[PDB]
C-alpha cells in the first residue's frame, strides 16, 4: 500500500506453488520419517506361515 | 399437511426493557446501519462491563463466541433496532414480514392492499400469507409490496 | 493500514459561537464556549490519524517570536473534516521557553 | 444520619428516571463533575453539560450531544441533580483510605463505612470491620 | 505441609548505606525507568572505578558476568530504587508484596482493606497472604488490589 | 516500511521453500548423521540365529 507518501509492503511465505505453512509441514515430515522408522524397529516386521 | 406458524423476531423499542434484559445478562443483537450486525452482552461476575462479539451465530458446542469489552452507547441502542438473540435467526427471512402492507390481486381483477396478520409455512418451506378480510392463504408469487 | 500507521488523536468539530456580535460581526473577548476566538468547538471524538512533515517554523519579528508551521495529516474512511477543525495529541509533548 | 447523599444503585432506575426526563449528576475521578440529560422532542438522544449550578436568570446551562457510555453510569456514582448536596463539612470523605488502632492496641488500615454526627455537630466515623464509632482525631488520613 | 515464609527484596533508600555497600564491593542492582534493569559494581584492585553489567542474572559457573566501566551518577541512585543482588531474584514475583494495602472479602460479605504483613508459600508454590486482624491466610484469587 | 522520510527494509531467512531456522536444523542433521553412524560402530550390528 502507498498512501500519501506512506508505504507498507509485505511478502509472505505463500506462493503459487508452496503453501503458507508448507515450510513447517515439510520439516515435520522430515521429523516424522526419522521418528517413525526408528520406532518400527522396536516392534519389528510381521510374519505368517503358509 | 403443513407446519405451524412461525413467530417473527419482535424488535424492542423501549430502552427500559432493553436495559432490564441486559442487566439480567440475556444477549442482545444490534443491527448497526454502517458496519453490520453485532452482539451485545453484560460481563459476568463482579467486574461488570459491556462486551461485544461479532461471532454472529447461535452458540454451539463446536462454535463458541468470543467477547471483547466495548463502551456501548445509549444513543446506539435507541437509534438502532435491537433483537433478542434467542429469536433473531436465519430460520425465516420472509420477504413480506408480519404487519407489512402488501398488494394482492383479488378474484375480481381488482388489486387491493392488506396487512399481513399471520404467516406460516408448509413441508416445502413455502410462505403462506394471511390477509385481513380473507380466509384463503396467498402465496409468495401472487403478492406484491408497495414502498413509499 | 490507517489504524496501524496513525496516532491516537482527539477530533473536535468547529462551529461559530452564538456570542458573535450581531452588528460588528466579531466575537466577545471571553465566554465559556470560546476563549476570545470567534469559533467554538463540539465534544471531542477519539480518532486515529496519520501525520507527516511536522514543522515548527519560527518567524522572528518586531512583534516578537511566533510559532507557525505546516503538518500534513491523513484520516480514516467515512470521516468528513471541515475547515478550522481542531486536533490535540496528548501523547506528544512540545518544549517551550 | 445526614441526608447529603442518596446514590442510585440500579442502572434500570437510572434509565427509568431518564425516560421521565429528570436530570442526573455523574461524578468523575480527578475530573470535573458532569450533568446528563435526555433530549426532548421527536429524536431521543443523550445530552451532557459541564455546568453544575442551578438555572437562574443570571445562569443558564449548556447542553450538547454526546455518546455517553453505559459503563460510566453503571460504574460511577449517580444522583438526582435537584436533590444533590454540594458538601458535607467533614474532614474525611466517604470511601477514603484511613488508619486506626484496634481494641488490642494494634494498628490497622480501613476505609470509612459511615459518616455520622450528633446534634451538637460533633462528627463520628465508623470504619469497615469496626462496629464502634471513632473520633475525628483517632482516625488518620492515609497518604496515597 | 508448607514452606517457610520468603523475604521480600527490601529496597534501599538511604544513600549512605548504598555507598558503604559499594565501597565494600557488594553488587547493586538498579531499576532504571527508561532502559531496564542493570548491575552496578566497584572495580577491584587499586584502580578504583564504577562498573556496569547487563548480565542480569545470578553469577554461575557456566554464566560469568562481564563488567564495563561507567560513570554512574548519584542522582541515578537517589531517584531509582536499588536492591542488593544477593536478594533480588525471580524466586517470588508476588502480585501483592508485603506492606501492600489490598482489598479482601470478609465472611460477612463486607469488603475490607488490610495491609499484607506476612507472605509464605506451600508445596504447590501458592502465595498464602496474612492480613492484620485475621489469622486465616487468604489466597491469590480471593484478594484484590486498589490503586490510587 | 517508509514513513515521513525514514525508511527501513528487512529480508528474513523465511521463504516459501524453507523456514527461517532451516539452515540450523539442516546443519544439526549433518552432525547427527556423522555422530550417529560413528556411534553405531561402538555397539555394532544385531544378529540372531534361525
Ligand atoms: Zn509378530
Ligand atoms: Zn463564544
Ligand atoms: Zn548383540
Amino acid at each position: 500500500l502507498e498512501v500519501d507518501g506512506i508505504t507498507e509492503t509485505i511478502g509472505t511465505t505463500q506462493s503459487a506453488m508452496y503453501g503458507g505453512a508448507s515450510a513447517q509441514i515439510l520439516q515435520i515430515n522430515e521429523d516424522i520419517k526419522e521418528l517413525l522408522d526408528g520406532l518400527r524397529a522396536y516392534f519389528g516386521y510381521n510374519m505368517i506361515g503358509l | 399437511i403443513s407446519l405451524n406458524p412461525i413467530q417473527d423476531a419482535k424488535p424492542i423499542d423501549d430502552i427500559v426493557d432493553i436495559m432490564t434484559y441486559l442487566k439480567n445478562g440475556k444477549v442482545l443483537r444490534v443491527k448497526q446501519d454502517n458496519q453490520g450486525d453485532i452482539l451485545v452482552r453484560m460481563s459476568p461476575g463482579k467486574h461488570k462491563f459491556t462486551e461485544v462479539s461479532r461471532d454472529l451465530d447461535k452458540e454451539s458446542f463446536y462454535y463458541k463466541r468470543h467477547w471483547v469489552l466495548y463502551n456501548v452507547s445509549v444513543n446506539s441502542l435507541i437509534t438502532f433496532d435491537v433483537y433478542l438473540d434467542e429469536e433473531y435467526s436465519e430460520t425465516t427471512k420472509v420477504k413480506y414480514p408480519k404487519d407489512t402492507i402488501v398488494e394482492y390481486t383479488r378474484e375480481d381483477q381488482e388489486k387491493d392492499v392488506a396487512m399481513i396478520k399471520e404467516i406460516l409455512t408448509d413441508n416445502n418451506g413455502n410462505y403462506f400469507y394471511a390477509l385481513i378480510g380473507e380466509t384463503m392463504l396467498f402465496d409468495e408469487n401472487k403478492l406484491n409490496k408497495v414502498k413509499d | 493500514f490507517i489504524n496501524d500507521r496513525g496516532i491516537k488523536v482527539l477530533w473536535e468539530e468547529a462551529y461559530f459561537c452564538p456570542c458573535l456580535n450581531p452588528d460588528t460581526g466579531h466575537p466577545r473577548v471571553d465566554c465559556p464556549r470560546c476563549h476570545g476566538k470567534g469559533i467554538a468547538y463540539l465534544p471531542p471524538k477519539e480518532t486515529i490519524m496519520a501525520i507527516q512533515s511536522q514543522e515548527k517554523g519560527t518567524n522572528q519579528l518586531d512583534i516578537g517570536i511566533l510559532d507557525t508551521g505546516t503538518a500534513i495529516g491523513t484520516t480514516q474512511l467515512e470521516k468528513r473534516i471541515s475547515y478550522r477543525d481542531r486536533f490535540t495529541v496528548p501523547e506528544v509533548l512540545m518544549p517551550q521557553q
